[PDB]
RNA sequence: AAAGGUGAAAAGAACCCCGGGAGGGGAGUGAAAGAGAACCUGAAACCGUGGACUUACAAGCAGUCAUGGCACCUUAUGCG
RNA sequence: GCGAGAGCUAACUUCCGUAGCCGAGAGGGAAACAACCCAGACCAUCAGCUAAGGUCCCUAAAUGAUCGCUCAGUGGUUAA
RNA sequence: GUAGGGGAGCGUUCAGUCCGCGGAGAAGCCAUACCGGAAGGAGUGGUGGAGCCGACUGAAGUGCGGAUGCCGGCAUGAGUAACGAUAAAAGAAGUGAGAAUCUUCUUCGCCGUAAGGACAAGGGUUCCUGGGGAAGGGUCGUCCGCCCAGGGAAAGUCGG
């Protein structure tokens, strides 16, 4: 059975999708190689997390 | 001035700042999210964002915010610690298809479509305005 | 031969399209719902355009009864006592008499005191 | 309102197989890259196994060569590994975090010994 | 079944830049590339980007009339 | 509404007479409301008189004047 | 003022005349506060790039909001429901522009009168090798039964 009655407009709609909106990595520049990783993760590009760890 | 085809030859149309990922297959609905973020701040950033951005669609906004830095610094002889998005935006796509479904009003019913529609563009500029 | 509608009716719903402005969502947009729109518009814009007389009639009166009671009498009063003076025909709008230049009004007010007792 | 000690993911056979497999395995290895639950779960699991080795016996070893399914890796983790732990209050494990993931989009992790 | 159109002429884009690519930005050819091979025009629905005025005690066939604020002055300082 | 029948001297009933409206009738009144009351809209007006209806505040217009009545909110539900 | 009748006209294609306009740019499209009693008609500005207004007369496939009307295109439901058996997978190693998914190793769980193997019908190169990454694959894709090219199929006795 249950179907929608009308259409929702433009306007009720994106006002729906309000909420979508991303939020984007809050980042900080590694200590070490200079470039900027993710807190409490390992900089991706030396490999460096106090000290060193993954080889890249 | 003089009139419209003189206006027309005397001057060859430039586009600074700008490139455009034309066709890839993707919703632009989706990658609007992406880009939203991106929009406004310093193509440094920018690409850091890009980077960490755990959506798929990051992948070719930032294949192409640096082909439109790329464009800035080669092209329009740019300062690339000046440069920021002055704008960014999706839309469009020839939404594809095979039409392989022929529909005779039932069966398979309506599936499908999937949309070829990202055309993906960002354009730089410098600040300035310090 | 034939006849194409080419160019004919695009012509005329650019037309009732354009005369659709500020209107809301769908309205302003699509055409059927625009021209039906204006529709119930032509309605409201003759019948008001008929109407707003009688709105400005009780703008006016409100006013001319208000200043009239600042001064002790109504507008029943005090048309009453003015008319009751062939003296003042002078009726159209007095409001603004009442509501820019009050000893004026005043002076009418006392006319038409003299011409009551 | 749920509550309890134990997480799984997949059924009741599966959680302890799935288990065994990636202790044997951080304690082949030394060092292993995993999903970041599955590594926090692997943790405790894996470390009450390093104290089982620990203490020498026969009875220890035939306790472990239950989780642990390789002759060598039993021989490995307990004389090699488990001695090489003495004056350790117990845990090591430790648990780092890499990152992100591209097809299913999950954050991973290394588990080290 | 639907299915047509670069340009007068292939001169149909050497070379360079970002990219594995697709794609685009320059250069060049051309009257024009505001014609680039998803190549005449390119309406409308429909999706966006920027701007102007606006909106988080109000019951709404979306309009209509009346007045005030604000912004803009190419049939256009007025009955705008 | 009137004058009858069928009906229960019931029906936003059914069937004839008879005026008027609706139908095909906008405007004012009856809070709302085809028919009821007043009045038939050629077009413009930020002019005036009235009709039915009203003149305490939502709403324009006497919180009128004089002689009573009614203390029940009767007004603003019916009878033996 | 509804069916209905009567009167004047507007706009569109074609045709004959008339007048002309256009690369210093036609029609078409775009905007627009002007004109007309209405259908409507001009003024200029932006697009366009090869044609076209005005007047008179004549002829029409000649005027759309409806028909659960027709072809098409694009919305809403929405980033929702789903991703096609509850036989789980795990780590290391490799390759690559990019790997949860392709390759290898080592384990793991599953069928085992099958979920193994061989034929018939039917399908038609799907086989093998070397490539390839658009679409197809319900995600991915370096991968494939998809795309390209080359190769491969042997009968006196089997079946006819
Ligand atoms: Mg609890
Ligand atoms: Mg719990
Ligand atoms: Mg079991
Ligand atoms: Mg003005
Ligand atoms: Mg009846
Ligand atoms: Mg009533
Ligand atoms: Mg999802
Ligand atoms: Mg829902
Ligand atoms: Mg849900
Ligand atoms: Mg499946
Ligand atoms: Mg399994
Ligand atoms: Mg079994
Ligand atoms: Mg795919």
């Amino acid at each position: 059975h249950p179907v929608p009655k009308k259409k929702t407009s433009k306007s009720k709609r994106d006002m729906r999708r309000s909420h979508h909106a991303l939020t984007a990595p809050n980042l900080t520049e590694c200590p070490q190689c200079h470039g900027k990783k993710l807190s409490h993760h390992i900089c991706p590009n030396c490999g460096y997390y106090d000290g060193r760890q993954v080889l890249a | 001035f003089r009139n419209k085809k003189q206006r027309k030859q005397q001057v060859k149309l430039r586009k600074p700042g700008f490139a455009v990922a034309k066709y890839v297959r993707m919703s632009p609905r989706k990658v609007r999210l992406v880009v939203d973020v991106i929009r406004g701040k310093s193509v440094q950033d920018a690409e850091d964002l890009l980077r960490f951005i755990p959506r798929s669609a990051s992948e070719p906004v930032a294949k192409v915010l640096n082909s439109a830095k790329a464009n800035a610094l080669h092209n329009d002889e740019m300062l690339e610690d000046r440069l920021f998005v002055k704008e960014a935006y999706v839309d469009a796509g020839p939404t594809l298809k095979r039409l392989i479904p022929r529909v005779p009003r039932a069966r398979g019913s309506a599936n499908i479509i999937k949309k070829r529609t990202s055309h993906i563009t960002i354009i730089v500029a410098e600040k300035g305005n310090k | 031969p034939r006849a194409k509608t080419g160019i004919v009716r695009r012509r005329r719903h650019k037309k009732v399209l354009k005369r659709a402005k500020g209107f809301w969502g769908s309205r302003s947009k699509q055409y059927r719902n625009a021209f039906q729109t204006l529709l119930n518009a032509a309605t409201y814009e003759y019948r008001d355009r008929r109407n707003k007389k009688r709105d400005f009639r009780r703008l006016w009166i409100q006013r001319i009864n208000a200043g009239a009671r600042l001064h002790g009498m109504n507008y029943s009063t005090f048309i009453n006592g003015l008319k009751r003076a062939n003296i003042d025909l002078n009726r159209k709008v007095l409001a603004d008499i009442a509501a820019r230049e009050p000893e004026a009004f005043k002076a009418l007010v006392d006319a038409s005191r003299n011409a009551r007792q | 309102h749920g509550k309890a000690g134990r997480k799984l993911n997949r059924n009741s056979s599966a959680r302890v197989a799935l288990a065994r497999a990636q202790a044997t395995a951080l304690l082949r290895e030394g060092r292993i890259q995993t999903t970041l639950t599955k590594a926090k779960e692997l943790r405790p699991f894996v470390e009450q196994l390093i104290t089982t080795a620990k203490g020498g016996d026969l009875h220890s070893r035939r306790l472990v060569a239950q989780d642990i399914h390789d002759k060598d890796v039993v021989r490995k983790v307990m004389d090699e590994v488990a001695p090489k732990y003495a004056e350790r209050p117990g845990g090591y494990t430790r648990i780092l975090r890499v990152g992100t993931r591209r097809g299913d989009g999950v954050t991973m992790a290394l588990i080290e010994l």
